[PDB]
RNA sequence: AUAUUGGCGAGAGACCGAUAGCGAACAAGUACAGUGAUGGAAAGAUGAAAAGAACUUUGAAAAGAGAGUGAAAAAGUACGUGAAAUUGUUGAAAGGGAAGGGCAUUUGAUCAGACAUGGUGUUUUGUAU
RNA sequence: GGAAUACUGCCAGCUGGGACUGAGGACUGCGACGUAAGUCAAGGAUGCUGGCAUAAUGGUUAUAUGCCGCCCGUCUUGAAACACGGACCAAGGAGUCUAACGUCUAUGCGAGUGUUUGGGUGUAAAACCCAUACGCGUAAUGAAAGUGAACGUAGGUUGGGGCCUCGCAAGAGGUGCACAAUCGACCGAUCCUGAUGUCUUCGGAUGGAUUUGAGUAAGAGCAUAGCUGUUGGGACCCGAAAG
RNA sequence: GUCGAAUUUGGGUAUAGGGGCGAAAGACUAAUCGAACCAUCUAGUAGCUGGUUCCUGCCGAAGUUUCCCUCAGGAUAGCAG
RNA sequence: AAAUAUGUAAGAAGUCCUUGUUACUUAAUUGAACGUGGACAUUUGAAUGAAGAGCUUUUAGUGGGCCAUUUUUGGUAAGC
RNA sequence: GCCCUGAAAAUGGAUGGCGCUCAAGCGUGUUACCUAUACUCUACCGUCAGGGUUGAUAUGAUGCCCUGACGAGUAGGCAGGCGUGGAGGUCAGUGACGAAGCCUAGACCGUAAGGUCGGGUCGAACGGCCUCUAGUGCAGAUCUUGGUGGUAGUAGCAAAUA
RNA sequence: CUAUCUAGCGAAACCACAGCCAAGGGAACGGGCUUGGCAGAAUCAGCGGGGAAAGAAGACCCUGUUGAGCUUGACUCUAGU
RNA sequence: GUGGCCUAUCGAUCCUUUAGUCCCUCGGAAUUUGAGGCUAGAGGUGCCAGAAAAGUUACCACAGGGAUAACUGGCUUGUG
């Protein structure tokens, strides 16, 4: 026999194929791999990991992040990334006139490059301007941003927004969170 | 329909093999076996009868003879693991066995529709055992009891363990 | 639907998936939140820790419109204005033509600092608002004129 | 304006399809039980059309064998098809206080498939088969 | 004194016989012998010959033989059980539906989202179009009155995929999103200090604090569908004595 | 055993379910009585028993902690996917 | 006073030198803590192995246990 | 040290049995030998991981191919699939020259769930593929309804004079 | 008078499959398993050892956070007075 | 030096009550009583993570238990 110091036939745990039935994302899959495959870039395989993604973890970008980010020192003229999605943001008034790769453009982000100038550009495209990456920056967004995780290790003495539907006085506010009644936590 | 279809229907044009690497090295006979041998016949027509080996053929086989007119054995082409090679010994120099070869037993195939209800020889053949025979007899008058050697058949008898013979 | 589901799956395998020794019976714990200051004791203190008591001051006949006060942070503030008008209202960065802003036909009732606007003048329709807030805007060069 | 498992009248269905669907697809709130309140069933299909078997014969008669209608009586009012348990007859096989099963093989019975192909070729007829 | 032999051990020494298998399918490579040509036992078997070409091999089935084989389901530490249920056949028959929800996942849109209460319209319970509200979300915290999120490149440090530069490469340096740990800043609550001032009892600037929050710190959610799970409902099916 | 009486009995009539009647046994009350029968609430509840319908593949347990009018059961942590 | 079991360490987040902050500390730039800059690289600081390491969410069943080798308690002992 | 006495139980009785006595017993040793689903080698299946391959012309990139390791399993979890009733689509599908159903120690495919064919009976509709949907798959529940058995041509059909 | 045999008629309980024993071990008392012994169709009348024969989800005991009847200076109430 | 030299000597929600701030509300606007709230303790649940609680059934019943008794059988052999 055989004494088995690891689990036998465990999956490697991790995300390949995206199991969307989207014929386009699989198209852009199918290039990328490829890439990844011949190009000896590790680029290449960080945008193919990224496809694979969930929602929640292809969460949205702001140009705000963006602006951040080509704020940056010696990234002015480089060429941005996002694998998901990117949003507008009225919270700032300037932008430059940066060019920008992602899936998806909301109009009001689309309007807002272009009327600075600049162009939103997919994938496909990208590919085909920088295949081993020149000049690129990635952004990935927040996920710990979301209201689950708020709730996620909840226990006592963690900060940990308990599950609940109804917020106010009498839900919650009693035995365990005030030292008058009984304890606190 | 009844049933739908398969999405590729795989080829036809046959992938060639490979080039193998197996020469053909002619046959490493034994030691035991030496032209003027006597021989046993395990199986066969003529199992059991004692014969004479004359030529290693090509295709790794051996001419024999009883002769004829001892045992009613012609010429003939037998396996050498079919046989046995016994201590005896007796000279064959000045025969002109050269003539033979594979071709020389041609049996001419029978077709399919020759098929036998119920139920001949080559001159060539009968007079060139009786050409071959002569010269070996002439031999076989030298020693003794030979003739009757031949003549006769083996066979095993209570007691006979081949293990412990020796032939 | 049900043909993904996994009773189809469990048709032969005897128990369903709820055990040959716990035997999936009706209701063996209780019913609802019973439990709660007994067997229970432990989920509520951990997840659920301020169910079991009262607090705090009654407030008979609640009408939850006194407190609408929905609020607006700085940061936005332009979002009210359509972006027709908004750059021309943006570079013409000037006295005597600030443009105005009806909060409240919006639907929002106060006023809150969350940050830095650009530094042009504005002028502000509200019926609440806060210290900092203020502060910015007429710091900007604009102004806040309250209504009810 | 709203409600409406009752009543009357209409229309539809990703419903059920005779152990289902209302208890009831039929003389069903019927037969039947019970002092009584109450309880409460089972039961569909010959065939296009009865053309539902004239007539002969055995038998006391029922029925049977023939005959005949019929596309079909392997559709005969015990009627669409007509399963299984269970049973009978025939045929095969085995059989010392069980039988049955698995691996392997003999014996008996029984059974599928490949056997053309291209092809030198005209020894050829129907002259190109 | 001189040897042999055994015992143990070694050979990239030779040699004979026997058994099982022959996978793969143009070449490609490692190598030997060769002067070279080339050949080779060198990245998986080819050659020669015979018989039959059919129930012969083979399959199925029944029987015989050799060996093994306890009757299933179930509760159980433990069942072939001297533990329960089961005579046999057919048909029926048992984790569903919904309201509200969690996680995860696909999809549309995206600081917004959601057409379908309702109106218009219609090939008429469909499909198509839509206003205004409303819900959830974008702001929390306090019992409540109520207040209400940038000192700074929206911080500093450490580490970080990736990119840029130099470099043949090695590596060195710059930037360093997400994320993790941490010190700070900010909002509110609590405890203090209590300026200009003042209806002289109101106001609450400024600066703090082993305090504290389900918080800000360039928003991420809304809706639909799906498995799974939760609660309530007859609630996986049958089952009480009872009231 | 009793057999001219506290006799036996027919018919008519009264008493109805926490109620009747009882020479009293918890007996009888339509084969039903330590609280009838019928229907409904009602598919009453059940930490308890029994059963829980097709294949293959892959992974693979626990009977231990703390609390519970808890000890035939649950929550919790652990084990597992 | 053993044996067996047991905790820690065996480096780059380290060592060393220099000098910067502070409302703490000191008699005192004296220290403490965090820092700037600089040197120390494959023998980078013991061996072996690493089958990938780390992290999170969510949910099932279970929560009657039993046997043996050894240590051991009650009991005359027990398949207690 | 071996053997003996000690040493007595209940159906008949067990070194496993026969049986064994310079052993087939006891003690010890030297070799050979037997055989397990274990080990080694090879093939085949599957899973897992790591990899190669868009180039036109050919089919299928969730495809084809290469390499290596591994495979036990109740409760339980996940995945890929077979089948049933019905819906939307398509095959200008099959079909009275015989649909479906049923029988078939007759054949074929598939690991299997199951699918297809031939023969027979019968007489009117039914299926394959992509999707949807659910009152969806039974050996059991002292299950329900119906039917049928062994027991079994058995028990027994005997009070009231005939 | 039956049983018995015959003619006619003709059920039921029960039934996992069934039906030879010893010992062993085993859920500690097997018809099946293991080792042994044995074993020759089909049966009739009787018998009452056994099949832990059948009969009825043990009516004794225990548990149940299941009940009911009865009692009482239990707890909480109440008609009445 | 924040109770006893150390290791034990004690107690939730809700309700009541008292002390503090003299702070918040009584929601058409005010004043004063009164009530409600915030913070901190006390009144106690010893079945001590906390129900408000007497018996009987030889008239009994239901669900279940060999998780558990009364016979046998079995290991054991104290006692006999």
């Amino acid at each position: 026999g055989i004494d088995h110091t690891s689990k036998q036939h465990k999956r490697s745990g991790h995300r390949t194929a995206p199991k969307s039935d989207n014929v386009y994302l699989k198209l852009l899959v199918k290039l990328y791999t490829f890439l990844a495959r011949r190009t000896d870039a590790p680029f290449n395989k960080v945008v193919l990991k990224a496809l694979f993604l969930s929602k929640i973890n292809r969460p949205p970008v702001s140009v705000s992040r963006i602006a951040r980010a080509l704020k940056q020192e010696g990234a002015a003229n480089k060429t941005v990334v996002v694998v998901g999605t990117v949003t507008d943001d009225a919270r700032i008034f300037e932008f430059p006139k940066t060019t920008v790769a992602a899936l998806r453009f909301t109009a009001g982000a689309r309007a807002k490059i272009v009327k600075a100038g600049g162009e939103c550009i997919t994938l496909d495209q990208l590919a085909v301007r920088a295949p081993k990456g020149q000049n690129t920056l990635i952004l990935r967004g927040p996920r710990n941003s979301r209201e689950a995780v708020r709730h996620f290790g909840m226990g006592p003495h963690k900060g940990k927004a308990p599950r609940i539907l109804s917020t106010g006085r009498k839900f919650e506010r009693a035995r365990g969170r005030r030292r008058s009644k009984g304890f606190k936590v | 329909t009844a049933q739908q279809a398969p999405k590729w229907y795989p080829s036809e044009d046959v992938a060639a093999p490979k080039k193998t690497r197996k020469a053909v090295r002619p046959q490493k006979l034994r030691a035991s076996l030496v032209p003027g041998t006597v021989l046993i016949l395990l199986a066969g027509r003529f199992r059991g009868k004692r014969v004479v080996y004359l030529k290693h053929l090509e295709d790794n086989t051996l001419l024999v003879t009883g002769p004829f007119k001892v045992n009613g054995v012609p010429l003939r082409r037998v396996n050498a693991r079919y046989v046995i090679a016994t201590s005896t010994k007796v000279s064959v120099e000045g025969v002109n066995v050269e003539k033979f070869n594979v071709e020389y037993f041609a049996k001419e195939k029978l077709t399919k529709k020759e098929k036998k209800e119920a139920n001949e020889i080559k001159t060539e053949r009968v007079e060139d055992q009786k050409v071959v025979d002569k010269a070996l007899i002439a031999e076989i008058k030298k020693t003794p009891l030979l003739k009757q050697y031949l003549s006769a058949s083996f066979s095993l008898k209570n007691g006979d363990k081949p293990h412990m013979l020796k032939f | 639907p049900s043909r993904f589901t996994k009773t189809r799956k469990h048709r032969g395998h005897v128990s369903a998936g709820k055990g040959r020794i716990g035997k999936h019976r009706k209701h063996p714990g209780g019913r609802g939140m019973a439990g709660g200051q007994h067997h229970h004791r432990i989920n509520m203190d951990k997840y659920h820790p301020g169910y079991f008591g009262k607090v705090g001051m009654r407030y008979f006949h609640k009408q939850q419109a006194h407190f609408w006060k929905p609020v607006l942070n700085l940061d936005k503030l332009w979002t009210l204005i359509p972006e027709d008008k908004r750059d021309q209202y943006l570079k013409s960065a000037s006295k005597e033509t600030a443009p105005v802003i009806d909060t409240l036909a919006a639907g929002y009732g106060k006023i809150l600092g969350k940050g830095r606007i650009p530094n042009v003048p504005v002028i502000v329709k509200a019926r609440f608002v806060s210290k900092l807030a203020e502060e910015k805007i007429r710091a900007a060069g604009g102004v806040v004129e309250l209504i009810a």
